[PDB]
């Protein structure tokens, strides 16, 4: 009870900014799934 | 070492053991023809099965759309660029993943492992 109607003063709630990152982790994602899919292509080369 | 079969009833020659001179020959139970054996071996059995697949893959396999392809390994006798590239389908081997190629050109079907 006490702590419900608390958190009618603060609330909660979740969003699309919620879930958007920064521009430079975008850049770090993109850089280590690159680097990944390099290191499977140099795999199947080597098993080629 | 493979199948022959009788001249007269076109039946399967199966060897037996002459007694008197002691050689093989070939006799179809059918018959009375018996023939002497070339080939002093009955029976053959490669159990690590170590054969290349180069007989097995078909020169026609350059028409298909769906194979890859690379100009990388030129072929020997002709050298076109073209040259598509698949994997083995032997079962068991001791490795599953080396690739055969198979030059592209219309007239030179050239195959060959790398
Ligand atoms: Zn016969
Ligand atoms: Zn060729």
């Amino acid at each position: 009870t006490v702590i419900n109607n608390w958190l009618l003063i603060e609330g909660h709630t979740i969003g699309i900014g919620d879930s958007i990152a920064d521009s430079k982790t975008y850049q770090d994602i993109q850089n280590t799934i690159k680097k990944a899919k390099q290191d499977v292509i140099e795999v199947i080369e080597k098993a080629h | 070492v493979g199948i022959r079969f009788c001249q007269e009833c076109n039946n399967m020659l199966y060897p037996k053991e002459d007694k008197e001179n002691r050689i093989l020959l070939y006799a179809c139970r059918n018959c009375d023809y018996q023939q002497e054996a070339d080939n002093s071996c009955i029976y053959v059995n490669k159990i690590t099965h170590e054969v290349d697949e180069l007989t097995q893959i078909i020169a026609d396999v350059s028409q298909d759309p769906t194979l890859p392809r690379t100009e990388d390994h030129p072929c020997q006798k002709c050298g076109h660029k073209e040259a598509v590239f698949f994997q083995s389908h032997s079962a068991r081997a001791e490795d599953a993943m080396r690739l055969y190629y198979v030059c592209t050109a219309p007239h030179c079907g050239h195959r060959w492992t790398e």
